[PDB]
RNA sequence: GCUCAACGGAUAAAAGGUACUCCGGGGAUAACAGGCUGAUACCGCCCAAGAGUUCAUAUCGACGGCGGUGUUUGGCACCUC
RNA sequence: CCUCCUAAAGAGUAACGGAGGAGCACGAAGGUUGGCUAAUCCUGGUCGGACAUCAGGAGGUUAGUGCAAUGGCAUAAGCCA
RNA sequence: GGUUCUCCCCGAAAGCUAUUUAGGUAGCGCCUCGUGAAUUCAUCUCCGGGGGUAGAGCACUGUUUCGGCAAGGGGGUCACUUACCAACCCGAUGCAAACUGCGAAUACCGGAGAAUGUUAUCACGGGAGACACACGGCGGGUGCUAACGUCCGUCGUGAAGAGGGAAACAACCCAGACCGCCAGCUAAGGUCCCAAAGUCAUGGUUAAGUGGGAAACGAUGUGGGAAGGCCCAGAC
RNA sequence: UGCCUGGCGGCCGUAGCGCGGUGGUCCCACCUGACCCCAUGCCGAACUCAGAAGUGAAACGCCGUAGCGCCGAUGGUAGUGUGGGGUCUCCCCAUGCGAGAGUAGGGAACUGCCAGGCAU
């Protein structure tokens, strides 16, 4: 399960998730799983999808995870009123804008990479597309 | 432990912008450090406040090898 | 300069304060009020800010 | 030999470029040499099927701008964030 | 720091204060072999008067160009030339060198000759 | 010469109980019910590693995903003091 | 009471929002004149080691500032007489 | 809690600061009346300014993945070595309210000029009210980018605003009612009937009463477009 | 008038760094000597004084060179003021403003006052 090893600060303002993605190209492998949607990926969703695609390629080839869940998410428990300080950190998300290449793969035939990515995509809360490496 | 504290805003910043006619003594900029340095006809106070040493027009300029900000007073 | 005619075309109700200030600057009083003004860039600046609610006849 | 047909852009900017893409066309630039850069428009479908071939990025292409022929090389490509579309192409005079 | 850069650093504060005061300055330069003196206008881009040991007219009547006696000669020379052009009030710029020996001899000579500083 | 620190400092000088209670008021403000919300809850689905001798989907189903209801635990304080 | 963010590129701007600090110190740790320039890493060196002091090189203020933070600071505001 | 005749002009606030203060009060802000004073003030144009926000970026502060190179830590040695871990440095890839070697749009300050505006401006003096705000838009904090939630900023409307539209519906859209008319034109929104106005014209799509509630996901539903594989050496 | 050098400025990396070459009559530098003026929390390293046997090695100046820094379009993209709109956590249209990064390319500074050496 991915998570920052240490952080300058514990908690972070909600913020917004406007704009288009940076890192929209297959830069390490031969194939990629690109986000078409906008949303948050939790560390558990990222791991769930990583496990699915790894089992699929029978632990042959190489996998890259282009996303990192560095955003701390707080939550107020049940029977707790409003105020009295910001809630406690429970999980970590990665903000996802349309275009982000989430995962990359190489060392496997296109057909297999396509299936592995089909299996991982089902564990994600946002719409994805299969992408291939390009000459510029 | 608990948060909840903050200090009073110190009302710092530029008091007289470029071109403004000032009488000698008028504070041009209240700042924490020397974000702006005193140029010609401009004095520097103990709290790094820049003030007019002569009547005239406020002039902002970038001078020197360190590309620093300077406030000067041009005669009008 | 030459004279132009400006007419308020929409209501000032709900308009930004600056836009109401501009309509006062043109002397436009009510919807449909046509007014004769000198075609200078200052008058043309005012016309531009409140363009959506005035019609110009040159 | 890749032959691309193009028209000169009668307009420039955000508004005008977005209007081309809605009209199944896309802006592109030709620069390099002593010559002034030429702002051009391309048919999306045509260039899209061409760039599918690896040779497009290596070979010298000919751009036909109002009769005139211009030998160029694909310098840079701005692709759509997630769709299989082209946003803009940089062509350098060869 | 190397000798030259270290000297310029030592000279910077006084030169900036003199610039600020808009004072006419008598700039002294010293070398193992020679001693120089220039009277520079407040703008700092134009010389009003100058004298040194590289000048044939001064070096001729001196034993060695790089000693306290030569310095006193250059000192007397600038003040005389400055007074001929009406330049009376100046500010001494030691230019990173200590106000001592040769530098002092030049400044004491200029003061004697009639220059006011 | 005051941690007059409740720091524009009611006095030099001050803690509690009331289910024995009382008055003026408030739905400006809690408890019941309504309302908004739906995190929680309950119900359903998507993916399918695996269980099922053999076989994912007879019956189940991990890691994760999307909803529906207003229905529990709650949030809010809009209605009635 | 002080510092930063929230604060929407002048000022100001709320919550039982997110983070910290003050209620002192100093006759020099003040004034001025004159001078000086860190951190960190690599190489070599009695005891001596990952790290003490010494020498060279890289580095260029990331050091330092009595103390929180931010803005400053080489003409140093840093360090010495 | 209540506060009694009429007409006319103007017209708030629900904010800041302090308060044994918090549903009270005081100063300031905003209203009104009077006196005085400048082209005083507003819009726009041109001119003179400072930004560190949006965006972006990754040198700095942190954080992050892949590759390359590697001081150092952990296990065998009886200094040498290892299928481990690995800071720095180099190349590649991201992330930031409390990062910035970049950096807008706006906004704000100042100068000049015209037009317009019943002085709208400033000062002094008389009289106040008000310091429970609400919703909607934009930018945020908090909360679950939950609440007709809560807390700031900024604009609009309601408050204190009738008329037309959104079935009904303070706060949304259009629009600001001095009085009379059995005239006319328009706005939002509409034109088959209830119900004023097109069963209007032209060209397409849909067959679900979709229109007239809802997602991941699923499917030879159907319209348009560009390409491609196989095929009379006989494809499906 | 030209070439070279020193000083003092303008400007503040198109101006800096690196690499290669190059200069000593003059200037500059290292250099020689040190009792003394003056100096070292020790040291003539530095500061300083008296000089001229040596050398341009270092430094410094100049010339060359795109390895790095630096400057940098055009076009597109991001954002955003105003008006409008949607499927309204986010977008789109009209209009105005319009980055940052990257790309082509530029680039081995430019300039004033005074003084000294040399040459015509
Ligand atoms: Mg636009
Ligand atoms: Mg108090
Ligand atoms: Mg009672
Ligand atoms: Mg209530
Ligand atoms: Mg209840
Ligand atoms: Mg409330
Ligand atoms: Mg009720
Ligand atoms: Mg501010
Ligand atoms: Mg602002
Ligand atoms: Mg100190
Ligand atoms: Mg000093
Ligand atoms: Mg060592
Ligand atoms: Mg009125
Ligand atoms: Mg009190
Ligand atoms: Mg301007
Ligand atoms: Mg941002
Ligand atoms: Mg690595
Ligand atoms: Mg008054
Ligand atoms: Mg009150
Ligand atoms: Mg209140
Ligand atoms: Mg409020
Ligand atoms: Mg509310
Ligand atoms: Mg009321
Ligand atoms: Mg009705
Ligand atoms: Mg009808
Ligand atoms: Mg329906
Ligand atoms: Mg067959
Ligand atoms: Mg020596
Ligand atoms: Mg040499
Ligand atoms: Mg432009
Ligand atoms: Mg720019
Ligand atoms: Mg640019
Ligand atoms: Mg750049
Ligand atoms: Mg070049
Ligand atoms: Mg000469």
């Amino acid at each position: 399960m991915l998570q920052p090893k240490r952080t300058k600060f514990r908690k972070m303002h909600k913020g917004r998730n406007r704009g288009l993605a940076q890192g929209t190209d297959v830069s390490f492998g031969s194939f990629g799983l690109k986000a078409v949607g906008r949303g948050r990926l939790t560390a558990r969703q990222i791991e769930a999808a990583r496990r699915a695609m790894t089992r699929a390629v029978k632990r042959q080839g190489k996998i890259w995870i282009r996303v990192f869940p560095d955003k701390p998410i707080t939550e107020k428990p049940l029977a707790v009123r409003m105020g009295k300080g910001k809630g406690n950190v429970e999980y970590w998300v990665a903000l996802i804008q349309p275009g982000k290449v989430l995962y990359e793969m190489d060392g496997v035939p296109e057909e297999l990479a396509r299936e592995a990515f089909k299996l991982a995509a089902a564990k994600l809360p946002i719409k994805t597309t299969f992408v291939t490496k390009t000459v510029m | 432990t608990r948060n909840g504290r903050d200090s009073e805003a110190k009302r710092l910043g530029v008091k007289r912008f470029g071109g403004e006619s000032v009488l000698a003594g008028s504070i041009i900029v209240r700042q924490r450090g020397t974000k702006f340095h005193a140029g010609a006809n401009v004095g520097c106070g103990r709290d790094h406040t820049l003030f007019a040493k002569a009547d005239g027009k406020v002039k902002f300029e970038v001078k020197g090898p360190k590309n620093r900000k300077f406030i000067s007073i041009e005669a009008e | 300069a030459k004279t132009i005619k400006i007419t308020q075309t929409r209501s000032a109700i709900g308009r930004l304060p600056k836009h109401k200030a501009t309509l006062l600057g043109l002397g436009l009083r009510r919807i449909g009020h046509t007014v004769e003004r000198e075609d200078t860039p200052a008058i043309r600046g005012m016309i531009n800010a409140v363009s959506f609610m005035v019609k110009v006849e040159e | 030999m890749f032959t691309i047909n193009a028209e000169v852009r009668k307009e420039q900017g955000k508004g005008a470029s977005r209007r081309l893409r809605a009209a199944n066309k896309f802006p592109a630039i030709i620069y390099g040499g002593k010559e002034a850069p030429l702002a051009i428009e391309l048919d999306h479908d045509k260039v899209m099927n061409m760039q599918a071939k690896a040779e497009f990025y290596s070979e010298v292409l000919t751009i036909v701008v109002d009769g005139k022929e211009i030998k160029v090389k694909a310098q840079d490509v701005q692709r759509h964030p997630y769709k299989p579309k082209l946003q803009h192409i940089d062509f350098v005079r060869a | 720091m190397d000798k030259k850069s270290a000297r310029i650093r030592r000279a910077t504060r006084a030169r900036r204060k003199l610039q600020e005061l808009g004072a006419t300055r008598l700039v002294v330069h010293r070398t193992p072999r020679h001693i120089y003196a220039q009277v520079i206008a407040p703008n700092g881009s134009e010389v009003l008067v100058a004298a040194s040991t590289v000048e044939k007219a001064i070096a001729e009547q001196l034993k060695y160009t790089g000693n306290k006696d030569a310095a006193a000669a250059v000192g007397k020379a600038v003040a005389e030339r400055a007074l001929e052009k009406g330049i009376k009030d100046v500010s001494f710029d030691r230019s990173g060198f200590q106000y001592h020996g040769r530098v002092q001899a030049l400044a004491d000579a200029a003061r004697e000759a009639g220059l006011q500083f």
